[PDB]
Order: structure tokens, then C-alpha cells, then sequence
């Protein structure tokens, strides 16, 4: 065949990949965190997005740090094959590097790390997209006037 | 014969880094509202970092806080693309 | 009417969070021998994201450490591309 | 005129900026840290590159902290009203958030704090690219086959 470049990934497997939204709204009393009204909002928005892209959406509510860890070990566990691409979406409470179950932190470098191009082969050289909605810190930009 | 196992991951973050990220009770996060905006407009028309773009022009121009308390009043927020990818990503084909 | 004082900052990492960044000491770091090179290339073809990715890919591809401590003997690199900007960059008008 | 769009930024200011180079490659022996052998290699072929792309390069080699953050701050007060954009890019030993001065660490925060937008006035709205060679932690790639 002619001239062949591969400057974009191959998005016309059989599948667009799986579109996993975890929507965290509400924590555990004792971890003293406050419900994320409208976070609801948020999931529904995704989920609708993503169905348009084509992407085989799941929706979890309100999973603890141990949930987290086990949806996301099992996922990557799947056959990722005949799938283009893999999104998480991640809405909850935060810090830097820091997602929150509704019991307590989860290191994002733990949920990414079994999608690492030698832990999960089914999507080695394919897109792995996180989608981050939570704080990083307490910082606040004052912005500046245009 | 290898690549880097940390190779072909992207990570769209609502805020910068050690920054609060905003969230409207009834609207929904600053960030998902103006993230699914772009992706319903320009999905089958732009690359996706040019995408993401188009969500940080939106995020940092049409946000601003309102808050009773001034220490909260008046924010601005700015999320932040970190691309460890190795090929351009369009979800069309 | 005001903008985050993060924005329309981009950070060109040589290597993701957290991780070592590999230089030759006869061609000079993976990063900055690649990063030139896209750069020499590309600067009046591409914009600066679309760039950044094809530095990304050929890091990814074309290096890897040879060492007699097997430490630090066949590793690999992936730069990390690190976006706050609101707009496309081009060099050229 | 006809249709207006800003989708990218405006680069035909009569100059494109500034392109400052920190080239650190011998470092005080009561550092402990080792000399960074063919960064003369690194720093050359950037001051080439960027002077093709009509930047005004500006060299700079092994600078200690304090001068680091001089050099920083003194360029933040330039004018920068006539420039597109602003270059600034980092040779040197480092780790997660810091590059190093021959004598010691700068928090990179520190070094871009000084162009935010409401710091650097003749700079806000125009892109600020900070490129780093430098180590951001010892963490090691082992790779996968592909
Ligand atoms: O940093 C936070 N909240 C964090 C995480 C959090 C929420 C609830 C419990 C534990 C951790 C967030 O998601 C934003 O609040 C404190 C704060 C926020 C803004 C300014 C100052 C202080
Ligand atoms: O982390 C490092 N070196 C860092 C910074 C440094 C260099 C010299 C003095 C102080 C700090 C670097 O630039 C790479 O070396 C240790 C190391 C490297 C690789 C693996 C394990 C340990």
C-alpha cells in the first residue's frame, strides 16, 4: 500500500473501550467529609458524553478506598483486545496524588499503576485516559483582571 | 523493543497542581460541565489535547467564585493536561 | 474579566512524576536530543502540543539505558507533558 | 472584517521572546553531586534551535540558587510588551519540584511564580513554556516489549 504514517492510535478496533465514572457524593460520617452536591450532575453529564463517543460506560456510586482498588485491579484484569481505548473518570474528594473513597485516600498512582503498559498487555500502546475532578490542595488562584 | 510501562496514559486534572477545584451544586463541577461541552462539539472535529484546550480557555475565562466569605470570593481555576501520550487521539475514525 | 494567574503556563517535563531522566553524555539528555530535533522538524508544520507528542513517542521508542549495573541497565523513558495553556501555539504566523 | 476566532495565541508580536538557558553542569564539591557530562551538548543545540525559531537566547551556565532566582525575578521585570511568549528552559540535577543551583535546590514554584499572571504584566495572556531536563524523582522505567 501506499505511504504509511502512525501519527494517531488506532481508535477503530471493534470497541472505543470502556468509560468506567466513579461518582463519590457520599463519605462515611467518621471521616468527617461533606456530601458533593451535584456531583450527581456531573455523572449524568459523563455518561451521556461518553455513550455519544461510543465508549461502554459504568457508573459506580459512593465506593470506599477498598472498592476502588478491587474495581480497578478487576478491570484491568479484563481483555482490553478488541477495546481502542480505556477512560476512568474520577469525582470525588481530594488532595495532591490523592483520590477519596468514601472511607478514606486512595494513591492515584495505585488505581493507574495496574493499567501500566506491562501489568495490563490488552491496552499496551493504547490510550489510558484519567479524568481527575477533585482538589489537588487548598490552594486558591485569585485570578488577575484582563 | 519496549516502551516505557508508563507510556500512552493522559491525566485531566480539574485544577493545577496544590490548587482547590471548583464545583457548583446545581451546574456541576466547573471543570466535567466545561470537559463535556467541548466533547459534545468538537469530538469529531479536533485532535484531543486541542480539545482539552478549548476546556482550559473555558475553565479559566467563564469561572469565577461567588462566596459570602472572602477568603473563598472572587477564585479563578485553570485545569491542567498532563500528556504522557505518544500519538495523536481522535475519537472518530 | 479575569483569568487564573496559572494559566497559559506549559511545562515540558523530560520525564513523568517521580522518575530518573537519562542523559548520553556524547549526544546530550534523551529529552532536550529529542525535543530539538521534533523542533528542527515540525516548528513550521505543527502546534506545540502536536509537537510535544511526537518528542514523547520518539524518547518512548528510540532510547533505552545500557549499563553494567543491571539497576539501572535497559530502561525506558517517557516525557511528561504538563498543559495549563488556553489556546493553540504555533511558532509561526 | 470577517469571522474573528482566538484559538491561537498571537504570535507576531514583533519579537517572540525570550529564550533564557540555564545550563548547570559543575555543581560545589560540598553538594556531593556529580558533574552533568554533555550538557554543553544540550545547551547548544537549544540556543541553535530556538535562535531559528527567532528567540532571543540568553545562556546562562552554572548558576547557584541564589542566582537562579536573580536571574528569574530580573527577567520577570523586563517588558515584555512587544514579545509573544516567554522560554525558559532548565539544565540541571533535580528532583519532584526542584531543579538545582550549583550550590543548592530551587523549588520550581518558586521560579514560576515570578511569570504568574498577576507578577509578570506584559506577560499575562501570552504563553510561558518552562522546559525541564531534570531528574524528578529515582524511580527507573524497566519498559515493556512490545
Ligand atoms: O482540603 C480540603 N478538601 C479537599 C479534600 C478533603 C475534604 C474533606 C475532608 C478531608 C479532605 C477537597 O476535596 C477540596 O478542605 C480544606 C480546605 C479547603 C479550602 C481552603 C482551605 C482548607
Ligand atoms: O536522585 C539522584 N539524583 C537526582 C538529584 C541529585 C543529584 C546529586 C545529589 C543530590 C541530588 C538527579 O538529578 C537524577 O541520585 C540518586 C539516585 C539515582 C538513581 C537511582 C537511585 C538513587
Amino acid at each position: 500500500s501506499g505511504i504509511s504514517l502512525d501519527n494517531s492510535y488506532k481508535m477503530d478496533y471493534p470497541e472505543m473501550g470502556l468509560c468506567i465514572i466513579i461518582n463519590n457524593k457520599n463519605f462515611h460520617k467518621s471521616t468527617g467529609m461533606t456530601s458533593r452536591s451535584g456531583t450527581d450532575v456531573d455523572a449524568a453529564n459523563l455518561r451521556e458524553t461518553f455513550r455519544n463517543l461510543k465508549y461502554e460506560v459504568r457508573n459506580k456510586n459512593d465506593l470506599t478506598r477498598e472498592e476502588i482498588v478491587e474495581l480497578m485491579r478487576d478491570v484491568s484484569k479484563e481483555d482490553h483486545s478488541k477495546r481502542s481505548s480505556f477512560v476512568c473518570v474520577l469525582l470525588s474528594h481530594g488532595e495532591e496524588g490523592i483520590i477519596f473513597g468514601t472511607n478514606g485516600p486512595v494513591d492515584l498512582k495505585k488505581i493507574t499503576n495496574f493499567f501500566r503498559g506491562d501489568r495490563c498487555r490488552s491496552l499496551t500502546g493504547k490510550p489510558k485516559l484519567f479524568i481527575i475532578q477533585a482538589c489537588r490542595g487548598t490552594e486558591l488562584d485569585c485570578g488577575i483582571e484582563t | 523493543h519496549k516502551i516505557p510501562v508508563e507510556a500512552d496514559f493522559l491525566y485531566a486534572y480539574s485544577t493545577a497542581p496544590g490548587y482547590y477545584s471548583w464545583r457548583n451544586s446545581k451546574d456541576g463541577s466547573w471543570f466535567i460541565q466545561s470537559l463535556c461541552a467541548m466533547l459534545k462539539q468538537y469530538a469529531d472535529k479536533l485532535e484531543f489535547m486541542h480539545i482539552l484546550t478549548r476546556v482550559n480557555r473555558k475553565v479559566a475565562t467563564e469561572f469565577e467564585s461567588f462566596s459570602f466569605d472572602a477568603t473563598f470570593h472572587a477564585k479563578k481555576q485553570i485545569p491542567c493536561i498532563v500528556s504522557m501520550l505518544t500519538k495523536e487521539l481522535y475519537f472518530y475514525h
